[PDB]
RNA sequence: GCCCUGAAAAUGGAUGGCGCUCAAGCGUGUUACCUAUACUCUACCGUCAGGGUUGAUAUGAUGCCCUGACGAGUAGGCAGG
RNA sequence: AAAUAUGUAAGAAGUCCUUGUUACUUAAUUGAACGUGGACAUUUGAAUGAAGAGCUUUUAGUGGGCCAUUUUUGGUAAGC
RNA sequence: GGAAUACUGCCAGCUGGGACUGAGGACUGCGACGUAAGUCAAGGAUGCUGGCAUAAUGGUUAUAUGCCGCCCGUCUUGAAACACGGACCAAGGAGUCUAACGUCUAUGCGAGUGUUUGGGUGUAAAACCCAUACGCGUAAUGAAAGUGAACGUAGGUUGGGGCCUCGCAAGAGGUGCACAAUCGACCGAUCCUGAUGUCUUCGGAUGGAUUUGAGUAAGAGCAUAGCUGUUGGGACCCGAAAG
RNA sequence: GAAAUUGUUGAAAGGGAAGGGCAUUUGAUCAGACA
């Protein structure tokens, strides 16, 4: 990581900065849109009691 | 005095500081050096490694004045003239006329050489020298003479 | 000596000037603030209309009331609750949601009451319950220039600015939320709802997430 | 040497914030949205009234 | 000495007091009391005595009468909270009560004006008074709770 | 309650007067508190603290040691101060010249720095000539050299000398002191 | 599931007692309400901490002044009285 | 082959360039260890917290314990 | 097709009833309202009115009433215990003094320190003065005979308050006592090496070694006094069977 | 000329102990402060 780190660093400074290198947690997710096309809803219920055996 | 004691802060309590449970008694673990090397060894090593045993020679009859012999190191030395007369000798330090310093006469028995005089030539008169007390107080252009 | 009015002079028209930034700053804010929920209401109108479904982000911040007194609690979860700085009964703090923050909030589930909270009690959390640290001593926020002293350095110089850092989750919401004391709740007015506290909310408890049902709980204790 | 509240004290409420004089000037805390009628898909309604 | 002797003693320089913050402001009466409107009094001499009420003095009091033909309760002041304010009004539209004020009653038997003033502001409310029957018949009856009456019911 | 994270009503553990009854010492405690309290010299507050303490930590400076530090480059014409009493030293043969300010200064000391021509300062002259403290080497002493300290940290293999009244052979030098008599330390 | 049988011990006697039967019983749901030395706000005591203040010509510099937090206790320690 | 528990790491005591010292070590100025000189600062290297952190001396009482959830041995069992 | 309503949420929307508190004591802050003059609910209550001026309020006390409250002391895991002591009251009644000590602190002096065995002197067990010794300290290490503390700016490295220099500042560099860590040098012991030499067996220079010391490396001690702690003493007080 | 303990006088309470805590009624008693 120290290696890769002095890397971006060049990357960056070389360039005209804004780096951002410390590590950080996973985040929560971003809103995002599932689309039904293909993949409508399929509806579950719970199943009755069964014996087998 | 009695007055700053804790004894007068204790009165009212009911053990004195000395705990309910364990009490204040007699002599629990044994008196004074008791138990040494049994009850009271882990405290004995520890402390006191050395203690019991033996090591080397009895010696029976022995008189401390036989054995009379104080040092004083190159470290001081002119510290045993007074300081009047002290300037006027490390200044026109020569041979011709060096002060003699009677180290016995001081009550000194061994001139040692913790170090560093100054040129200035010193006559030394001791009963011992270190080899080391000799050679510094040489290279300043001083002697040693042996007395008794 | 001038100064009787002379440096009344520039203390008057540099305070006017602040409130002046603190003015156009909050009015920023609250564009901010309802152009951000008229967005999110027409993305879900908007995701239906297409025959889809608009997922929502993961709220990122979270508010956590301890409901549990000081006696009897394990290690773990009791040092935890410390790190939190719930060391009392009642007493509340804002948290940043992430992975190393959610397993927090997860081994202390069974002592706190949490939730996302709307910009509604944050904003009365602030202006009812907040108090700064400041060479710790405790202090009521009260005026904005004890904001801006000791907030300044991060932007921040105004109370409402403080509460921007807060519910935005900003750049600095670590330094803006530590500077808030802990906030001190009282028992919730209309009682707990239910007949015992030590159970989860999806059990007709009080104890763990109840999203945003937080903020009706936090407000009958603010 | 008293904490007064904002949110009751109209003063210190003014004196922290003063957007709040505009705020209710433009009364902002009853704001009308505005009215557009986007509708669902035939998928959406289907699939909640769906067994 | 008996006992020894402080070394440092309070000063007896008394302080001034800060600067207060703290407007009298003018005492808003609730709508149910409007000049002309008859009050049950519900402590005093006069307690349980129906009368009518006229002004609202500067020391926030009501200017209340009997009328004393009536009832026998003269001009007089009233404390507002001690006062139940009924529905049922005479006009009072006729009735000087310009001179009446806190200094009229400055406390410093009857002075012939009081005497006086009594009847001219007692002759307009008479008047108004027989517009309506039994008024006056109901202004000169004492008020009392009865067996089973609830204030908390009650209109007035 | 609280859960309380660390124990309450704790003193600070800092000395805030001295625990000495003397006057002068009080009173140039009264002029260093204020010095302190006032000019934001770093200076004045390390010396408002060692008028605090015990005679323990503030061991005797040798004039020696005085002109040792003198040596330093760039310092020989600093004034060196000590918050403690100064002692003298037949070992050094040549003193240089310089200003000491100090608590104490022993007969042969100020009398060997003085015969160089140098001077004998009181703190509160110090005070006078330098309110911040200006030009000033601060010299303390050996505080674990005392006798005491050989003595603590006793126990195997630390090394660190027996509290004893007599020595010599047969005093606490055979079993457990070396390997042919049980074992050594 | 509830109830009933299965179900025997010694002074008279215990869902805490009275008593209760579409309960004042059992299962479950919904409100309201009562009240801890706990929580919230405030005053006052003390403890710890951080500030301020030698400038005379009046009285405590171990003083005075501002501010914040805290307070269970046997054995035991120390402190101020 | 889990879960709970558990070792280490997340930088200035760091990383890179140049090339000095030795009796060690290499076929070998090869290496190894310690260095000189030079280059890069706080998004300098995850989170949260921190009525600060480190350190020294000395001394009291104590050294019959018992209980609850869970794991759990002996015992038919036990308020063992 | 077009509304309404419920539910949940929001308003820096308005407004009524009730309770507790009113700390502070000139001014000083941040504001609000006004075109202004001024005003205000803005860094802690004021205005107006009445009653009494006294046992009225308040304290104390006895009793009554609501609710609550088991004998203390002790040892104990656990005592109100069907564990022990204690009918009652006065008065007595238990960590002391001494020898020698550890740590801490105060004070005097400081490479020293300590007048009090003794002498001198006296307003006579005091106070005042003092010569020679002695004791502890200023050297260590060996069983001992013995030997005995600078390669060097009394060493290098890293941290280090403070001071010094530059800078408006932030910072940079210089120096760095105490203290800490680490690598060396010095003295003794142990082991090895064994020069110039010699009453040919004495002598032991010199350079060394995973060895070793309560050591050196620009001294810190000596004395008096106090709390706490240590050992010997009847040893905090009272108690055997015995010898 | 204390206390334990006792006689008389005066006042009060007392349905198988007494004494105690928080609070107030009632009786008795009393300081202060008003001007
Ligand atoms: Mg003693
Ligand atoms: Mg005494
Ligand atoms: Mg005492
Ligand atoms: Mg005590
Ligand atoms: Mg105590
Ligand atoms: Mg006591
Ligand atoms: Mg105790
Ligand atoms: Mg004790
Ligand atoms: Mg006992
Ligand atoms: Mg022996
Ligand atoms: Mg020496
Ligand atoms: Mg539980
Ligand atoms: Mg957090
Ligand atoms: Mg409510
Ligand atoms: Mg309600
Ligand atoms: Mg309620
Ligand atoms: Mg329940
Ligand atoms: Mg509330
Ligand atoms: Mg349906
Ligand atoms: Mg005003
Ligand atoms: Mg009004
Ligand atoms: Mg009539
Ligand atoms: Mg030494
Ligand atoms: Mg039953
Ligand atoms: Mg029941
Ligand atoms: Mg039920
Ligand atoms: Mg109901
Ligand atoms: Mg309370
Ligand atoms: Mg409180
Ligand atoms: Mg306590
Ligand atoms: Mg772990
Ligand atoms: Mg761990
Ligand atoms: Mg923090
Ligand atoms: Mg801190
Ligand atoms: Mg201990
Ligand atoms: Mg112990
Ligand atoms: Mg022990
Ligand atoms: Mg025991
Ligand atoms: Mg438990
Ligand atoms: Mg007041
Ligand atoms: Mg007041
Ligand atoms: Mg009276
Ligand atoms: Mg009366
Ligand atoms: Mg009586
Ligand atoms: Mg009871
Ligand atoms: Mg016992
Ligand atoms: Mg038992
Ligand atoms: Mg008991
Ligand atoms: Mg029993
Ligand atoms: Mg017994
Ligand atoms: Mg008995
Ligand atoms: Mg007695
Ligand atoms: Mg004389
Ligand atoms: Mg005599
Ligand atoms: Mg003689
Ligand atoms: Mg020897
Ligand atoms: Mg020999
Ligand atoms: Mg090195
Ligand atoms: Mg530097
Ligand atoms: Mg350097
Ligand atoms: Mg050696
Ligand atoms: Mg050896
Ligand atoms: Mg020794
Ligand atoms: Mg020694
Ligand atoms: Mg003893
Ligand atoms: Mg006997
Ligand atoms: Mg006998
Ligand atoms: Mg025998
Ligand atoms: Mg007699
Ligand atoms: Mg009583
Ligand atoms: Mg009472």
């Amino acid at each position: 990581r120290v290696k890769a780190n002095a890397a971006k660093r060049a990357e960056a400074k070389a360039q005209g900065v804004a780096v951002q290198l410390k590590r950080q947690p996973a985040q929560p997710r971003e809103s995002r849109i599932v689309s039904t096309e293909g993949n409508v809803p399929q509806t579950l219920a719970p199943v009755p009691y069964e014996t087998f055996i | 005095p009695s007055r700053f004691t804790k004894t007068r802060k204790h009165r009212g309590h009911v053990s004195a500081g000395k705990g309910r449970i364990g009490k204040h008694r007699k002599h629990p673990g044994g008196r004074g050096m008791a138990g040494g090397q049994h009850h009271h060894r882990i405290n004995m090593d520890k402390y006191h490694p050395g203690y019991f045993g033996k090591v080397g020679m009895r010696y029976f009859h022995k008189q401390q004045a036989h054995f009379w012999k104080p040092v004083l190191n190159l470290d001081k030395l002119w510290t045993l003239i007074p300081e009047d007369k002290r300037d006027q000798y490390l200044k026109s330090a020569s041979k011709e006329t060096a002060p003699v310093i009677d180290t016995l006469a001081a009550g000194y028995g061994k001139i040692l050489g913790k170090g560093r005089i100054p040129n200035v030539p010193v006559i030394v008169k001791a009963r011992f020298v270190s080899k080391l007390a000799e050679e510094k107080i040489r290279a300043a252009g001083g002697v040693v003479e042996l007395i008794a | 000596a001038e100064q009787v009015a002379a440096e009344r002079a520039a203390r008057k028209a540099a305070n006017k000037e602040k409130r002046a930034i603190i003015l156009e700053r909050n009015a920023a804010y609250q564009k901010e603030y309802e152009t951000a929920e008229r967005n999110i209401i027409q993305a879900k109108r908007d995701a239906k209309a297409a025959g889809s479904y608009y997922v929502e982000a993961q709220h990122k911040l979270v508010f956590v009331v301890r409901i549990k007194g000081i006696n009897k609690i394990p290690p773990k979860p009791r040092k935890v609750l410390q790190l939190l700085r719930l060391t009392r009964i009642n007493s509340g703090t804002f948290v940043k949601v992430t992975k190393a923050t959610l397993e927090l909030l997860k081994l202390i589930e069974p002592y706190v009451a949490y939730g996302y909270p709307s910009y509604s009690t944050i904003r009365q959390l602030v202006y009812k319950r907040g108090f700064g640290k400041i060479n710790k001593q405790r202090v009521p926020l009260s005026d904005n220039a004890i904001i801006e002293a000791n907030l300044g350095k991060y932007g921040i110089l105004s109370i409402d600015d403080l509460i921007h850092e807060i519910i935005t989750v900003g750049p600095h919401f670590k330094q803006a939320n530590n500077f808030l004391w802990p906030f001190k709740l009282s028992n919730p007015s209309g009682g707990w709802g239910v007949p015992r506290k030590f159970k989860h909310f999806i059990q007709g408890g009080s104890f763990g997430n109840r999203e945003e049902f937080i903020n009706k709980l936090v407000k009958s204790m603010n | 040497v008293l904490k007064k509240n904002p949110l009751k004290n109209k003063q210190v409420l003014l004196r922290l914030n003063p957007y709040a004089k505009v705020f209710a000037a433009e009364k902002l805390g009853s704001k009308k949205a505005e009215k557009t009628g986007t509708k669902p898909a035939a998928v959406f309604t289907e699939t909640l009234k769906h067994d | 000495s008996a006992q020894k002797a402080p070394k440092w003693y309070p000063s007896e320089d008394v302080a001034a007091l800060k600067k207060t913050r703290k407007a009298a402001r003018p005492q808003k009466l609730r709508a149910s009391l409007v000049p002309g409107t008859v009050l049950i009094l519900l402590a005093g001499r006069f307690r349980g005595k129906r009368v009518v009420y006229l002004k609202h003095l500067e020391d926030n009091t009501l200017l209340i009468s009997g009328p004393f033909k009536v009832n026998g309760v003269p001009l007089r002041r009233v404390n507002a909270r001690y006062v139940i304010a009924t529905s049922t009004k005479v006009s009072v539209e006729g009735v000087n009560v310009e001179k009446f004020n806190v200094e009229y009653f400055a406390k410093e038997e009857i002075k012939a004006e009081r005497v006086e003033d009594q009847k001219v502001v007692d002759k307009a409310l008479i008047a108004e008074i027989k517009k309506t029957p039994l008024l006056k018949q109901y202004l000169s009856a004492s008020f009392s709770l009865k067996n089973g009456d609830k204030p908390h019911m009650l209109k007035f | 309650g609280i859960d309380h994270t660390s124990k309450q009503h704790k003193r600070s553990g800092h000395r805030t007067a001295p625990k000495s009854d003397n006057v002068y010492l009080k009173l140039l405690v009264k002029l260093y508190t204020f010095l302190a309290r006032r000019t934001d010299a770093p200076f004045n507050k390390v010396v408002l603290k060692a008028l605090f303490l015990s005679k323990i930590n503030r061991p005797p400076v040798s004039v020696s040691r005085i002109a040792r530090a003198l040596k330093q480059e760039g310092a020989a014409n600093k004034t060196v101060v000590v918050v403690g009493t100064v002692t003298d030293d037949a070992r050094i043969f040549e003193f240089p010249k310089t200003t000491v300010a100090a608590l104490r200064f022993t007969a042969g000391a100020r009398a060997k720095i003085v015969k160089a021509g140098g001077e004998c300062i009181t703190l509160d002259q110090l005070a006078v000539r330098a309110p911040k403290g200006q030009n000033t080497l601060i010299l303390r002493g050996p505080r674990n050299s005392r006798e005491a300290v050989r003595h603590f940290g006793m126990g195997p293999h630390k090394g660190k000398a027996p509290r004893i009244l007599s020595t010599g052979r047969k005093f606490e030098r055979a079993r457990g002191r070396r390997r042919s008599k049980g074992f050594k330390v």
